DNA sequence: TCGCCTCGCAGCCGTCCAACCAACTCAAA
DNA sequence: GTTGGTTGGACGGCTGCGAGGCGA
């Protein structure tokens, strides 16, 4: 049997399908990084770092052995390993398997697909099978550490923030958290404000609300990226104790997708 | 008195158009050294040689070139009392001319010859040589062309009651002709007679009464046939007097030995007086056909001469590197090399160099020629183009080389010379052949053709392209390939510079001109083209000139005409075999039908004369037994069998094949020179036999019968299917094969037995023999072939075992690569090493092919691909054993990016057709390189020359330098056009090659061949080949630096497995 | 009256197909 | 001729933005 085996059927397959539903085509060209803890999907959208961690526990069965494997999601520069998780690409989808075989750095992933047929017969779509050898060498740089501040925004609150975000490099935007727990985002022509609090439309729940800060971002990318990914409300995660500060926005809907934006040094 | 018929070549000349390069005025100031002088000059044309000077047109003792001339300008320069007795003479050519009794009244011809040309008659002139090497012309009198017309049709139309009346009608139709160019003709110029003949077309055709009409002139014949009674079909009006002379005199030939003999009333050939000579010959005779006999036993060629010549020209316009145009007065012939050989001994006898301007051959050249034992070059110098060209044509007329050769002389040298002579100078050419005037001397484009009366032009370019397969047919490439004689070339780009420099450098031009003619002479005496052409001329009953230049049809036509006349006829004037592409590691036996189409014609008695489109034609005959019924193109056709009526085509083929067998039997016992002649003969017979099928199929050809042609192919197709079904039925099991061929017992290989046809073309079948070994199989194959032949087909149809492949890639119809049992590789219908590619792609492509065929691991794995449809291989691991094939691609990929790599392997090249501003598609790699050369460091430029280039990676500096100077008259994602680079620059700066460009062209090349392994599906092939290459991923350098300063951790890379694992655990914790 | 959500239209980009130029021709100079 | 870049246009799948309608 294959050393590494991944299965999605039933409830777990439904969970994954729901997670991918808002993401549309956004992740179809991506790096898949596979290890014991799950599949980390990585891409860049409008120059910004985008991640989707699919935890091992979210799969019906998950077994991994040997080193981390990385795969480009595209096979023969056409079909994607993640095309199976598009909302309506396989209407009768019933089961998906990943088998990874061979030895590093030359292992092959095989993806197999089943559809429930009349009377609930699980028939394999053999012609839709996908095969991919791992990247023989890869480097990916990944977020680490605990954020200094976390602020959870509902879908209306985040869309207000994206509207307050600057339209171009010539009109940058500032994110600030003040001594009184006032959180605010502003630029040359507009401003938005919220009352942050530790875990009523202006109330924002969070962690380390007492840690005041001011940070700036030049790019309009944060609005474009988070709309592209269809983020329906999310946690703003601020990383401040680094040479370049960073903001990670993690979605709170069906998708667990995250975009990371570099912040102007203080 | 002077000549009876005026000599039209120049024997005197005292003014001419003087054209010479001004640079020859090496005393003149630099302001007047460019361009040509072009004006008339009032003096006799002159030639200089070795410090002496002579009039070009003077004949006498001290000439600078050899002569084989008796008359010059109507003066007899023969020795005192010159009167050689002629008995035997060789004929190499035959002319056809009209003479008129009135014109010849002052010549002293015997009455019998005058009567034959009263008032006009066709004279057949045989040209050749006596054993003593005297040039002879023998004028044969009394041959008349003739055609036939149906008596009933003519009588019913013209109300004719007697042959007298018909002659009046024809004479009247010529008197009344447009342009009046026959007024003077009368019914006396014709003879009509009633004969019984049969139209050659169809079995049911009854013998009928025809008028056979004799005419005295080909001109007259051609008009009547194309204008007289157009509703009435003419027969054999196309047949020339030479053909009638040959066919109506049994045994006569167009090339061979003859004897003068007494004729009927004890008549003898009459020697002409010199002033009545029609040609540049030593002796001339008048005779009739009864004064001639073929001389048996004599076969050696007499001492004919060969001239091998080559011209050099100099473009004289604003660009000295432009191709010279004969109509441009300033574009000059500047030299002519002329080597004269004895064609019987092959000895080189004279080396002449005609030079416009003074010319001193290099001492090294002279020493080399002396060491080789060759004649010392004679250098003929001239002040002008006209003087030189006139001297050359003077040599041609006076020396009269019966055979002329060179390289591309038909398509270049002759047309260029004759354009100069005809258009610039106003020289008539019609006296420069053998005839002293009014002879044919003409070039015409189709490539191109030449006809010069009495002169057999054989262009070695034609001979070599028709005989040897080469990457280039440039003379130097040919000399390397054929003579193993590697040598240097002087570029046309060099000529203007050498020419201007002086007599020593013009001498270097001369050396290279001489060397070129010497090489051509070697090619000529290697291939001996005159011997094969003369063989065909003799067989076909046509002259050697028509043999060279007319098509295949006339050869079969003339032979058919001979037989048809003998037989009383007159000739009227006008899918299961498809291959599944794939790779076979089981042996493939090739069965080949021997001369299939000829054999079908003979076996099935096909002919014009056996065919019927009507059932009532053969209702008196027994079906099957007496005729073949066959559906062809939707029609029912009948062909009666040989015992009902024998096919004329059958007879021709049978007799030729019997003759060819007799000749090939005599060779093992023949002397070394006999072996050469017998070999040429048997080869001539083969080419004529193989043309019979084609002859019947030419719509609008001489004597078409598309019904015969179609029947041949239809029977062909059915025989191949019959061969397949017989093989399949008779040898489905090994036990059946062993019962026929018991030696097959030891031939049994381990796996399942099968014997199936996998391919078949027009005349061969490929039989895949699963479960048999390749070793005994070629021998058992020939006994299979014999057995099949016996069981299925009529003699002389023969199936033969041709070869056995051990490995075979069937690509498509007529495309395959196979290894023969002896280990040799055979490639058909594909090129592996295309000229558009760099050496890297060509070498790697060939290496992949060699691996498929010579690594059994790869071979067996490649065969295993056939077990599954092509799409399935996308979804599963490929057969184990293809690993090495993948390794070649990975190595090739790695070799592109290697900093230690030879740039020269990756160099492409493109010429500059014209200045870069004159292009429309200005995005071309070589134009990008042209402007980069200019832009950076004003690197050495180019014009009408080959620019080498390499395709380079987009290293940002290329983007910055993309602003080319062409604007003085893309900014991102650059085109291949823009990423082109000078290889010297690329070497000097360690620039990276474009991996995508080179590797995609390698995968392209691979998909031409290996696509057959995957259903001929190029996209799957490309995908599966691309999959072998290692993929890597990294963030860009700037991004990576930024993310590291943002505190991002590294995953994969050179980190340990544990570091990577832990880092991903951190990622999942942060991203959640 | 203002904000949010949904639907439609426009711009976009990648794929493919057909046509056009141009080089080897190509070999003589 | 034939082939290889290129180019320019049809078109098909997709996402974003703007406007209109409905609900609070
Ligand atoms: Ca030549
Ligand atoms: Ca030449």
């Amino acid at each position: 049997g294959a050393p590494c085996q991944v299965v999605l059927q039933g409830a777990e397959l439904n969970g994954i399908l729901q997670a991918f539903a808002p993401l549309r085509t956004s992740l179809l060209d991506s790096l898949l990084v596979m290890g014991d803890r799950g599949i980390l999907i990585h891409n860049t959208i409008f120059g910004e770092q985008v991640f989707l961690p699919l935890e091992h526990s979210q799969f019906s069965r998950y077994r991994w052995r040997g080193p981390t494997a990385a795969f480009l999601s595209l096979v023969d520069q056409k079909r994607s390993l993640l095309s199976v998780f598009r909302a309506n690409q396989y209407p009768d989808l019933r089961r998906v398997e990943l088998a990874i075989t061979g030895q590093a750095p030359f292992r092959t992933l095989v993806q197999r697909i089943w559809t429930t047929t009349s009377d609930g017969e699980a028939v394999e779509l053999a012609s839709e099978t996908l095969m991919k050898r791992e990247l023989t060498s890869f480097v990916v740089l990944v977020p680490q550490g605990t954020p200094d501040v976390q602020l959870r925004l509902t879908r209306p609150q985040l869309t207000k923030v994206l509207n307050a975000t600057g339209a171009d490099s010539a009109t940058p935007t500032t994110f600030e958290l003040g001594v009184n727990g006032k959180f605010s985002v502003f630029t040359t022509s507009t401003c938005v404000t919220f009352a942050a609090r530790e875990e009523n439309a202006k109330t924002v729940y969070g962690e380390n609300t007492h840690r005041t800060f001011s940070v700036v971002v030049d790019d309009c990318s944060m609005r474009a990226v988070l709309r592209r990914l269809q983020v329906g409300g999310g946690t703003l995660k601020f990383f401040l104790t680094t040479p370049v500060p960073s903001l990670c926005v993690t979605a709170t809907g069906p998708n667990a997708v995250s975009a990371v934006f570099l912040l102007k040094p203080q | 008195t002077g000549p009876t018929q005026r000599h039209t070549y120049y024997s005197e000349c005292d003014e001419f158009r003087f054209i010479a390069p001004r640079v020859l005025d090496e005393d003149a100031p630099p302001e007047k050294r460019a361009g040509v002088h072009d004006g008339h000059l009032k003096r006799a044309p002159k030639v200089y040689c070795g410090g002496d000077e002579r009039d070009v047109l003077r004949v006498g003792s001290g000439g600078f070139w050899p002569r084989r001339s008796r008359l010059w300008g109507g003066v007899d320069h023969a020795p005192a009392g010159f009167n050689p007795t002629v008995t035997v003479f060789h004929v190499y050519d035959i002319l056809e001319n009209v003479e008129h009794a009135y014109g010849m009244r002052a010549a002293q011809f015997h009455a019998r010859f005058m009567d034959a040309i009263t008032p006009t008659g066709t004279v057949i002139t045989l040209l050749g040589l006596t054993p003593e090497g005297h040039r002879v012309a023998v004028h044969v009198y009394g041959t008349r062309q003739y055609f036939y017309m149906n008596k009933e049709e003519v009588d019913r139309h013209l109300q004719c009651r007697a042959p007298r009346d018909l002659c009046e009608r024809m004479a009247a139709a010529l008197r009344e002709s447009p342009g009046a160019s026959f007024r003077g003709i009368s019914a006396d110029h014709f003879e009509a007679e009633v004969v019984e003949r049969t139209d050659v077309y169809y079995y049911e055709t009854r013998p009928a009464l025809f008028y056979r009409v004799y005419v005295r002139s080909g001109r007259v014949l051609s008009y009547l046939c194309d204008n007289f009674c157009p509703a009435i079909k003419k027969y054999e009006g196309g047949v020339d007097a030479t053909t009638r002379f040959i066919l109506d005199n049994p045994g006569f030939v167009t090339f061979g030995w003859y004897r003068l003999k007494p004729g009927r009333n004890n008549t003898l050939a009459q020697p002409r007086a010199p002033m009545a000579f029609g040609t540049s010959s030593d002796v001339e005779f008048n005779c009739t056909a009864d004064n001639l006999a073929i001389e048996g036993g004599m076969s050696d060629l007499p001492a004919y001469k060969l001239m091998c010549f080559d011209i050099e020209c100099k473009a004289g316009g604003e660009d000295e590197l432009a191709f010279p145009v004969a109509g441009h007065p300033e574009d000059l012939v500047i030299q002519i090399s002329c080597l004269l050989y004895d064609l019987s001994t092959t000895a080189l006898e004279h080396v002449l160099l005609f030079s416009l301007g003074s010319c001193d051959l290099p001492e090294s050249h002279l020493n080399e020629l002396a060491a080789r034992g060759l004649p010392t070059p004679v250098v003929l110098e001239f002040d002008s183009e006209f003087e030189m060209l006139l001297a050359f044509m003077t040599l041609v007329k006076q020396y009269g080389p019966e055979f002329v050769t060179g390289y591309n002389i038909i398509n270049f040298d002759w047309p260029f010379l004759l354009a100069k002579l005809t258009d610039i100078y106003k020289v008539p050419l019609d006296g420069y052949g053998r005839m002293n005037g009014r002879g044919v001397f003409r070039v015409w484009d189709i490539r191109s053709k030449i006809k010069v009366n009495g002169m057999v032009n054989i262009d070695m370019y034609g001979i070599i392209t028709d005989k040897i397969k080469l990457s280039s047919y440039k003379l130097n490439a040919v000399a390397e390939a054929v003579l193993k004689d590697k040598k240097k070339d002087l570029s046309y780009r060099d000529i203007p510079a050498y020419y201007a420099a002086g007599p020593a450098q013009r001498g270097v031009i001369g050396e290279y001109c001489i060397q070129d003619s010497l090489l051509v002479g070697q090619l000529f005496f290697k291939f001996l083209p005159h011997l094969e052409l003369s063989a065909v001329a003799r067989l076909a009953g046509i002259n050697i000139t028509r043999t060279i230049y007319d098509g295949q049809q006339i050869r079969v036509f003339t032979c058919l005409l001979r037989l048809a006349d003998q037989k009383g006829f007159i000739l009227p004037d006008t899918r299961v075999l498809d291959p599944t592409s794939g790779f076979h590691v089981n042996p493939v036996v090739v069965f080949d039908f021997a001369s299939l189409y000829p054999s079908i014609i003979q076996a099935h008695n096909l002919c014009f004369s056996t065919l019927s489109l009507r059932a009532d034609a053969v209702a008196h005959l027994e079906a099957g037994k007496d005729y073949l019924e066959i559906e062809v193109g939707g029609r029912r056709l009948f062909f009666v069998k040989a015992h009902v009526r024998e096919s004329l085509l059958s007879i021709l083929l049978r007799d030729w094949l019997a003759m060819r067998k007799q000749i090939r039997s005599r060779i093992p016992q023949s002397s070394p020179e006999e072996a050469v002649l017998l070999d040429k003969q048997q080869a001539a017979i083969k080419v004529v036999c193989n043309s019979v099928y084609g002859f019947t199929g030419v719509q609008h050809g001489l004597l078409p019968c598309l019904h015969v042609a179609a029947t041949v192919t239809t029977i062909g197709r059915e025989m191949l299917l019959a061969t397949r079904e017989y093989v399949h039925a008779r040898w489905a099991a090994f036990e059946q094969l062993l019962a026929d061929f018991p030696e097959a017992a030891d031939m049994r290989a381990p796996g399942p037995y099968s014997m199936r046809i996998i391919y078949g073309d027009t005349d061969s079948i490929f039989v895949l023999c699963r479960g048999l070994t390749a070793a005994g199989l070629t021998a058992v194959g020939d006994k299979m072939a014999s057995h099949i032949s016996r069981a299925l087909f009529l003699p002389p149809i023969k199936l033969e075992c041709e070869k056995t492949f051990t490995k075979l890639l069937l690509i498509a119809k007529k495309k395959y690569i196979g290894v023969i049992y002896g280990g040799k590789m055979l490639i058909k219908g594909v090129d592996l090493v295309r000229k558009n590619n760099c050496a890297f792609i060509n070498r790697t492509s060939r290496a992949l092919v060699d691996l498929l065929f010579y690594d059994d691991t790869v071979s067996g794995a490649a065969a295993a691909l056939a077990e599954r449809p092509a799409e399935e291989w996308l979804a599963r691991p490929l057969p184990e054993g293809l690993q090495a094939f993948g390794a070649v691609l990975v190595d090739a990929h790695r070799r592109i990016t290697d900093p230690e790599r030879d740039i020269q392997d990756f160099v492409l090249t493109a010429e500059l057709s014209r200045h870069p501003r004159a292009y429309t598609n200005k995005r071309l790699a070589h134009l990008t390189v042209y402007y980069k050369l200019m832009a950076r460091r004003a690197q050495v430029p180019s014009i009408k020359d080959r620019i080498p280039y390499v395709i380079v990676a987009q290293t940002r500096e290329v983007e910055e330098t993309v602003a080319r100077l062409a604007a003085l008259r893309k900014p991102r994602k650059l085109l291949v056009s823009e990423l082109a680079e000078d290889p010297a620059y690329a070497i000097a700066h360690g620039v990276a090659l474009n991996t995508d460009y080179y590797f995609s062209h390698l995968l392209g090349a691979a998909c031409v061949t290996f696509k057959a392994l995957f259903g001929n599906n190029a996209k799957i092939t490309e995908s599966l080949l691309k999959r072998f290459i290692p993929e890597v991923w990294h963030p860009p350098d700037d991004v990576a630096a930024r993310l590291r300063t943002a505190g991002f951790g590294a995953v994969g890379a050179g980190a340990t497995a544990e570091e990577t694992r832990r880092m991903l655990h951190r990622a999942f914790d942060t991203l959640a």
